[PDB]
């Protein structure tokens, strides 16, 4: 089963999603979005908590599925601490790149998921001895998912900066860890 | 409206 980090992230995302249905998306975004006014710049959690907000059922389900699988595997093979660091780095950097391109009104775990995809794949490719890899069918499924975001094949406005920065981060960390 | 990651 899912280890403690994999689990607490899933619980966190569900709690926030429930709060968003009860209070409305806008109210939760006031608390958890990337700082959108200079007065919020020291509210450190905001540089990460954008990753916990989801706006559609499809969005939360697919992100949590990928997180459960790829996060669960990273945590099992390489430890909880590794998953925590991938998560913090991808959330922070994906958010930074997103806000730079399109401003602070974004959310979702997909920056982190795209990091895990690139991480697990490249680490398996460059360092088979790690005991982690992305199997063929999931390479294809991950590629289609990526392609769909890039070419806007969901009926939703995408955080393309978050997604590409996420993937970059995962590939970069795999490269670093495979030395 | 909002962008989805
Ligand atoms: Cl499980």
């Amino acid at each position: 089963r899912a280890g403690p980090v994999t689990w607490v992230m899933m619980i966190a995302c569900v709690v926030v999603f429930i709060a968003m249905q009860i209070l409305g998306d806008q109210e939760v975004m006031l608390w958890l979005a990337w700082p959108f006014d200079p007065t919020l710049k020291f509210e450190f959690w905001r540089y990460f908590t954008h990753a916990l907000m989801h706006f559609s059922l499809m969005h939360i389900l697919f992100n949590l599925l990928w997180w459960w699988y790829l996060g669960g595997a990273v945590e099992k093979r390489l430890g909880s601490g590794k998953l925590i660091v991938i998560t913090l780095i991808s959330a922070l950097l994906s958010g930074y790149v997103q806000q730079k391109f399109s401003g602070p009104w974004f959310g979702g775990l997909s920056g982190v998921v795209y990091a895990l995809m690139g991480y697990v794949w490249l680490r398996g490719e460059r360092d088979p001895q790690s005991g982690i890899y992305l199997q063929r069918g999931l390479i294809i499924f991950a590629l289609i998912w990526i392609v769909a975001g890039w070419f806007d094949l969901f009926g939703m406005s995408m955080a393309n900066g978050a997604h590409i920065a996420g993937l970059a981060v995962g590939l970069a960390m795999a490269f670093v860890d495979s030395l | 409206r909002v962008r989805h990651a």
